[PDB]
DNA sequence: CCTGGAGACTAGGGAGTAATCCCCTTGGCGGTTAAAACGCGGGGGACAGCGCGTACGTGCGTTTAAGCGGTGCTAGAGCTGTCTACGACCA
DNA sequence: TGGTCGTAGACAGCTCTAGCACCGCTTAAACGCACGTACGCGCTGTCCCCCGCGTTTTAACCGCCAAGGGGATTACTCCCTAGTCTCCAGG
């Protein structure tokens, strides 16, 4: 689940981050990915999955977001987007939280939903860095931003942060 | 806030029904703009359950909800319940339950046509919506009339149930 | 009430420590006996911490609470820790440890051996320990400050304090 | 479906309900507390050992006593292990299921004598899903353990 | 030069599909009643306003204990080869 | 009740490394004490908006009642996926 490298591929805001900022982010997006498809495993009454249940998951998330992302998610999918994250590991992260049945759509739609979730944030750490000018996104950057957006603290707030 | 929830053009609960309500909480008295916030309150936790259920009903490849779809959405909130279907001070004992039913029948139907889904509803997920929205008001209403009373005061305020509502859940 | 659980004989917190805290929450100042009912408040927090860990850690027969202990600890409680082992704008900007470190690894030995289990402790599980007691204790700060605005009043009071725990 | 026996149909209804969540909540805790691949009943002994207060340790006493000796044990060990094993991929023994199945009687006891002694304070000698609710308000730590519920 | 991964198949088991009959909902009609809505002193809770001392904000000295290593150390956390012993799957 | 069958988690032995305990030093914060005052407390004297009461429409609800529609059931097909395989080209 080391995604750090795939970070700053998808990354063109350099500004170089600080190497606990990778870690944060890597145990960020891995718990997103563990509560969702725990989500995705409730709330499921067959046992093979499918993809348009994980984009209905999404669906239901407040605001314009959602489809923007699932727009995201069939222009990867077919449209005309590809991806950069390994499906290998993702499926093992996958069959390590059920016992079920997972086709590779189901694989693709994630990857997705992590690339886009990796680009809001990166994009919501930068702003808030040239909001506060200088470089070298601190991990300050990151709370007070995650606090700033009001739809991604209500959704996702909670979440203990290196200090407050 | 919570009063921009509510808008002109829906039905609405009864003002009676909320006064029961605020009673039953053990409230003495109340300010006569108490209904809004509580409408605009019980309006949203229904638009949530009902958006949820209606995923629910959608992922089945299904036309119409059963108890089933309610209950996996009540385990999705994080929230229990052990229900199947199968003067003021002397009320509390009573069970019998204050929103009358076909108003709340209404509001699952116009809440379903906005979402663009004829849908027909069954009674025992009835039963359960209601059950389960009447726990959580009564829960925020007794967090607000607590939050009153640390105030030195003995009424409650619009202001009071906002505020309760700013602890209980997060920003907005 | 938290006045109760505190006791006499284990260490005791420095006021200083207070007083930040509420500095940090964004407290203007502090009242004269806020000290005790916190104190109380981080000590039954860490007691439940400690005694969860130790619920691990008399699973796998080891004597020594390692990051995964406490990880499990802390998740088992549902709380998304991110941390990671490897006048107010005066301190908005820092975000050290507020908190002197000598006192809570005395504070886990005591009530270790209190429970009954002399056992070593490593420098991560007690980072961890310190930012989620430091999370905890300043989100029950910043909901009793929000309560005690409600009251139309510019100050903090135990009675606030107390009931703000409550609300919980 | 047995509590009868033990001893209103919804009540009946409600109490199995209860105590299969309790049951399902307690197998989940301890599937993720564990590190090593299987369970065995000292799993379950040590989530015993964290309820404060005397009835905290009758009931590791008593699961104690139900492993050396027999008590009763009238619960169908069968249904316990659909129980866990729809909600488990791991490992179990039979030791384990032996105290799941004390413990949750012991649970059904203290409900049900909680009940009966609401039900006396209110002046009835029947059971009716207000006295469980009376009752299941009035004591401290049950409260503690199932607020989260609702019924 | 490794290694994991790019194809290959391949069968089965779930995934997808069609029919069906009736149970369960759904809409409507009617009676009326319980309830929901509209006035009314009032008076009691709220609030504007006045007054204070005292709890407390800020400032000053001082210690003493907390932090930064410095070091010897050991104990005890991992790492690596048995085996028997306790479930699982069968009669 | 017994057969066996298997695999796996205690068990023992090694090892090396990371907490641990003490040392010591140094110096920076905790605390206790003074001072002067801002405000929460406390009180006071008027205020106006819920709150019981009362009277007076209405539509929720229940009961029936027809009806229909799609849902749980059964039967049929099929193709998609894990799942083993395999050897081999990219890293």
């Amino acid at each position: 689940g080391k995604y750090g490298l795939f970070i700053k591929r998808i990354s063109p805001k350099d500004a170089d981050i600080t190497k606990e900022s990778l870690e944060t982010v890597n145990n960020m997006l891995v718990f997103l990915a563990e509560k969702l498809t725990k989500q995705a495993n409730i709330i499921i009454d067959q046992k093979t999955l499918r993809h348009d249940a994980f984009l209905w998951l999404l669906t239901d998330i407040q605001g314009e977001l959602g489809k923007h992302s699932q727009d995201f998610a069939n222009s990867v999918l077919y449209g005309e987007k590809e991806l950069v994250f390994p499906t290998k590991r993702t499926e093992n992260l996958m069959r390590k939280n059920t016992c079920l049945r997972i086709s590779q759509s189901a694989v693709k739609t994630l990857t997705a939903i992590l690339e886009y979730f990796c680009g809001q944030i990166m994009e919501a750490s930068f702003s808030q860095a040239k909001k506060s000018k200088r470089k070298r996104i601190r991990p300050i950057d990151i709370e007070a931003a995650i606090s700033q957006d009001k739809e991604l603290h209500s959704m996702f707030g909670k979440g203990v942060i290196s200090g407050r | 806030h919570l009063a921009d929830h509510v808008s002109v053009g829906e039905t609405q609960i009864p003002k009676a029904s909320t006064q029961h309500l605020l009673r039953k909480a053990g409230s003495l008295s109340a300010a006569g703009d108490t209904e809004v916030p509580i409408r605009g309150f019980v309006h949203m936790k229904l638009h949530k359950l009902v958006q949820k259920s209606l995923l629910a009903m959608q992922l089945a490849k299904r036309k119409t909800i059963m108890k089933s779809d309610v209950k996996k959405a009540a385990e999705l909130m994080h929230l229990p319940v052990f229900a199947i279907p199968t003067e003021v001070r002397s009320q509390m004992k009573s069970t019998c339950l204050i929103i009358p039913k076909e108003r709340f029948r209404t509001m699952a139907k116009e809440i379903s046509k906005k979402e663009g889904h004829d849908v027909h509803i069954a009674e025992a997920a009835l039963d359960m919506l209601q059950v389960i929205v009447e726990s959580c008001t009564v829960r925020l209403l007794e967090k607000a009339l607590v939050i009153t009373y640390s105030g030195k005061r003995t009424r409650v305020t619009s202001k009071d149930i906002e505020t309760a509502f700013m602890l209980e859940h997060g920003p907005l």
